RNA sequence: CCGACUUACCAACCCGAUGCAAACUGCGAAUACCGGAGAAUGUUAUCACGGGAGACACACGGCGGGUGCUAACGUCCGUC
RNA sequence: UCCUCCUAAAGAGUAACGGAGGAGCACGAAGGUUGGCUAAUCCUGGUCGGACAUCAGGAGGUUAGUGCAAUGGCAUAAGCCAGCUUGACUGCGAGCGUGACGGCGCGAGCAGGUGCGAAAGCAGGUCAUAGUGAUCCGGUGGUUCUGAAUGGAAGGGCCAUC
RNA sequence: UGCCUGGCGGCCGUAGCGCGGUGGUCCCACCUGACCCCAUGCCGAACUCAGAAGUGAAACGCCGUAGCGCCGAUGGUAGUGUGGGGUCUCCCCAUGCGAGAGUAGGGAACUGCCAGGCA
RNA sequence: CGCGGGGUUGAGCAGCCUGGUAGCUCGUCGGGCUCAUAACCCGAAGAUCGUCGGUUCAAAUCCGGCCCCCGCAACCA
């Protein structure tokens, strides 16, 4: 299939993150929309969500979907969890490529002082 | 793509009207073509496989995978990773060009035709046939090549059955029978 | 002569022939014999037993034989010391147990078929008995 | 037996050697690796020579 | 290897014949001698009493070690 | 595509030999002309003339000239 | 007959701490072939496939995953 | 020519029923073993170090087995 | 001499001239890392093509595969490809396992310098278990550690190694 | 608070497969196009990008259904620790533990943290 | 079911020796020579390199199993 390809391809990656124990951001993508969550370690509860379908975020773009909503809610969650203080977590490319607007979330998060 | 507007023109309206369907995309659809030979004589030389992928190049735009054996076997005398075949795959704007090309002048060359068979389907929708003649295609002059070596012909759709194949096919004016 | 052909091992331990049996029902025809004693019965008990009873009923009626001898026993020659291997395997045996049915037949009067099993059942070392099909 | 031995001297100049197997007939070509150096405690090149 | 002999064209001729020739003769020799020598060894090495006699030259049946023959450059 | 590993694909006009112009994107490098094409192609006319080969009875009455 | 009679000194495999045993750290808590106990939380995995603590605890074996494969971890007090 | 018909035959894989296995396991005890806690009882019965040894030909009986003929006051192991 | 299974009696160990098989290697990639992929066997269609070569669809699901014998294991793949590479690295090592000993094995972590990755990280050889012999006497390279009155030297010593 | 949807887990077939029906405002999926960021040892099929016309057909989710998968008692049976016995190459008695297969039956799941649309 | 040596044309034997060319002598067949048969001269035919698998691009040849033939052994008081 699709989905339950790429729901294998990251298995190994999040498998490791949660061997060390490490707070991680995980990434869902769509032809649509971003999400990004900053996940506790024990991987069941949230402390901090933000993607394109929130108003907030998505009310201020173009066209929810591309390169640059994607660092407009890369930015938004950085933003949302330094508050918290939450600083050091691990990139999850829960599947997809390190290449396009998932790249461009990562680096505007990265640039917002999220050590990563 | 004069067949791919021919299509979405008048091909999707007359089968939802024949079919009695319910959504325009339960309509079949052919969605790619595949051209193959498994030269099997490459055993002893090389360059004929060269050879049918040059001939493969020119018959299709575009570059043919020199396909290897998937297990050894003693009937043939061949082992794994030995290179036996070629293909080339076709999707959107070149698989219409070919198409078209292949049902308009093509088939028409072939020596003594009477049509092609309408019971080649392999009960799924989809489409197979053998050339048997490489210079039926005007890629090819005669001039150049050394033998008669064929290609098959797949044709993959959307078909849900072979009926619904047939359909979508003869709607294109494939000589059948 | 029954005896597997292309078994995987050459040779097998002696083992100890405990615990009751399995097959004790008759399930395919009617009237089968079935063991009351103990021990191995080997490959020719069970020809010369069937020999008897399939000519006992003339030649009509099936017969179903629910042992297979399936179990390698070797024999070390005479004036050879002991040790030096393992001795040469010579016949098959069938372990019976209490409660198997060894043999079975149908097609034919209950007086006939109990008639037929009293031929095959002297030539069987073990103990058998006369049983009939049941509906369980 | 047909895997032969041979060392990997340093570059740096330093007579430090590993040591290793090489199947001498595929073709003789000296192994060029880079290898640690404990003499002067630097990556350099060891250029294979018996 | 590289063999140093004396003279012009035809001393080196004759020399190299007269010695691969004579090794080729000396290695058969030998290894006719080995193979007869093999008879008793290979005869009775076993059974009855005598047993033991015939190891008295499995011994000189590799005190000879066949010079192995090498296959001339030349072809 | 692969950055010039395919053959060069160039548009050409073939016609058949009663016209029958068409542009086909092919990699010939000069265009061609045929014979009929699936237009018209005598698969649907010389059918019974296809299959008629036969007839010695009849050839053996005009024969017979009494 | 003969051309038998051949057999490899026992490797002395098994489990070597049992669950509720206080362990060190460093200690080897089994010593597999394969991988039949899978390392969980705390415990590694040498070259052997030979699980070993990582932090001075109580071992516990658990049967957690999608597949029911025995998981060796330590509860660290 | 295709096989155009047939055979009292053999029939691998699948489906129903019936057995067998030390080198088979989609199940699986009793015991034994390892660890923790708790009273009783045991002249420390436990461990470490140091002085002195002897012994390394074992036998039968019960239970689990290999070999043998589920022969031997036979032979080789485990536990009492 | 060494490796794998059973006998071995559900911890470890356990014998016989008991039952079955293997080793004296291989690899500069067949190792490291990053990215990706999933098998055997069958049905229906297809030029030569055939009982099985190559192509397309379906069922099946690891009955495939693992450099090498067997057992255990492997989908997060330990199986199959590709990019870059030398961690097949030097000094150490808490704590364990197994041996009468000689010994053998697992090892988190520390220091110095690297490889891959954006990064968390992984890497002190390979899915694991065979692929091997102590001491003596010598050979090669390095090191003022010693240098039979003194300065050298010969010879020893230490490290690497045959 | 309810309904539907997306992500991340717990839990691992009472949790899966099959068959029938059903959902597009949001969400998801297909989908349009591909010069370009990237890609196929051929192919934008897959990965990727710019997008939003169309559909809920395929996939996915939900509901129903026992045809399979799966869970599975009670009783009996086998085995076995200790202590006795026999006609002792195998069983019996006291006592403790007590299966496997099979039967009646259960069964087409449960749950937590955030973020949406609707009420 | 223990040990060594062989299997190539009709007969007896090379070619295994580091895999890249199926050979020799008698024999057979068809002509010629002769009154005729031999001898002689000319030309030609055949063998899955015992059968089965495995590395090999490639095997008579290297490796392993199977079958057949030829010898030997299976002890002493
Ligand atoms: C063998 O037994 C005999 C000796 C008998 S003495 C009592 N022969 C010996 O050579
Ligand atoms: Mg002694
Ligand atoms: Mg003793
Ligand atoms: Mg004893
Ligand atoms: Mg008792
Ligand atoms: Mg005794
Ligand atoms: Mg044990
Ligand atoms: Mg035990
Ligand atoms: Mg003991
Ligand atoms: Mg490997
Ligand atoms: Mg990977
Ligand atoms: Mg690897
Ligand atoms: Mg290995
Ligand atoms: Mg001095
Ligand atoms: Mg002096
Ligand atoms: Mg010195
Ligand atoms: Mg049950």
């Amino acid at each position: 299939d699709k989905k339950s390809a790429r729901i294998r391809r990251a298995t190994r990656a999040r498998r490791k993150l949660q061997e060390l124990g490490a707070t991680r951001l995980v990434v869902h993508r769509t032809p649509r929309h971003i999400y990004a969550q900053v996940i506790a370690p024990n991987g069941s509860e949230v402390l901090v969500a933000a993607s394109t379908v929130e108003k907030a975020i998505a009310e201020q773009l173009k066209y929810t979907g591309n390169k640059d909503a994607a660092a407009a809610v890369g930015k938004a969650v950085a933003e949302r969890a330094l508050e918290k203080g939450i600083k050091d977590v691990s990139f999850d490319r829960s599947g997809f490529q390190y290449h396009g607007r998932v790249q461009a979330l990562a680096d505007a998060a990265r640039e917002a002082g999220l050590q990563f | 793509a004069k067949l791919h507007d021919y299509y979405k023109d008048e091909v999707v309206k007359k089968l939802m009207t024949e079919f009695n369907y319910n959504s325009v995309m339960q309509v079949p659809r052919v969605e790619k073509i595949t051209l193959n030979m498994g030269v099997g004589e490459a055993i002893a030389d090389k360059k004929l496989l060269d050879n049918a992928a040059a001939d493969l190049a020119a018959i299709s735009g575009q570059k043919p995978l020199i396909t290897k054996a998937r297990k050894s076997v003693a009937g043939f005398k061949i082992r794994q990773g030995y290179p036996i075949g070629c293909k080339v795959t076709l999707r959107g704007e070149r698989m219409w060009e070919f198409f078209e090309r292949l049902i308009t002048i093509a088939v028409p060359r072939i020596r003594d035709f009477r049509g092609l068979s309408a019971k080649s389907f392999d009960g799924r929708g989809n489409y197979s046939m053998g050339v048997r003649e490489q210079i039926i295609f005007p890629e090819i002059d005669y001039d150049k090549v050394d033998r008669v070596r064929g290609l098959d012909i797949t044709i993959t759709t959307t078909a849900k059955s072979d009926e619904e194949g047939r359909a979508l096919l003869a709607a294109f004016d494939f000589p059948f029978r | 002569m029954l005896q597997p052909k292309r078994t995987k091992f050459r040779k097998m331990h002696k083992g100890r022939n405990r615990g009751l049996a399995q097959g004790t029902d008759v399930s395919f025809g009617s009237f089968g014999l079935k063991a009351v004693g103990r021990g191995r019965l080997t490959a020719r008990q069970i020809e010369a037993a069937r020999r008897a009873m399939t000519r006992a009923v003339k030649r009509q009626g099936k017969i179903w034989i629910r042992v297979f001898p399936d179990k390698p026993i070797t024999e070390k020659p005479l004036a050879v010391r002991m040790g030096k291997g393992k001795g040469n395997v010579e016949y098959w045996v069938a372990l019976i147990q209490p409660g198997k049915v060894l043999y079975e037949m149908d097609g034919v009067p209950e007086e006939l078929a109990r008639e037929a099993f009293k031929l095959a059942a002297a030539k069987l070392p073990i103990k058998t008995t006369f049983v009939t099909k049941t509906v369980m | 037996g047909i895997r032969e031995k041979i060392k990997l001297v340093s570059s740096a100049g330093t007579g430090h050697f590993y040591t290793t197997t090489k199947n001498k007939r595929t073709k003789p070509e000296k192994l060029e690796l880079k290898k640690f150096d404990p003499v002067v405690r630097q990556h350099v090149i060891y250029k294979e020579a018996k | 290897e590289l063999r140093v002999y004396p003279g012009n064209y035809d001393e080196y001729m004759t020399a190299a014949t007269q010695a691969r020739e004579r090794l080729l003769a000396d290695n058969a020799k030998k290894k006719a001698q080995i193979a007869e020598l093999q008879s008793f060894v290979s005869r009775f090495s076993a059974n009855a009493s005598k047993s033991r006699q015939a190891t008295s030259r499995a011994r000189q049946i590799d005190k000879i070690k066949l010079e192995e023959v090498k296959a001339s450059s030349r072809q | 595509m692969k950055k010039d590993i395919h053959p060069k694909y160039e548009e050409i006009t073939a016609s058949c030999s009663c016209g029958n112009v068409m542009k086909i994107r092919s990699t010939v490098g000069h265009d061609l002309n045929l014979d009929v094409c699936s237009k018209c192609h005598p698969f649907f006319t010389g059918k019974q003339r296809d299959v008629a080969t036969g007839g010695r009875v009849d050839r053996f009455n005009k024969r017979f000239n009494i | 007959s003969t051309r038998n009679g051949r057999d490899s000194e026992a490797k002395r495999l098994g489990v070597k701490r049992f669950g509720g045993e206080s362990v060190l750290a460093g200690s080897i808590i089994v010593r597999q072939r394969g991988t039949k106990f899978h390392a969980g939380a705390n415990v590694g995995c040498g070259r052997d496939h030979t699980l070993f603590a990582k932090a001075d605890g109580k071992v516990k074996f658990e049967v957690k995953g999608p597949k029911n494969r025995k998981f060796i971890s330590i509860e660290a007090e």
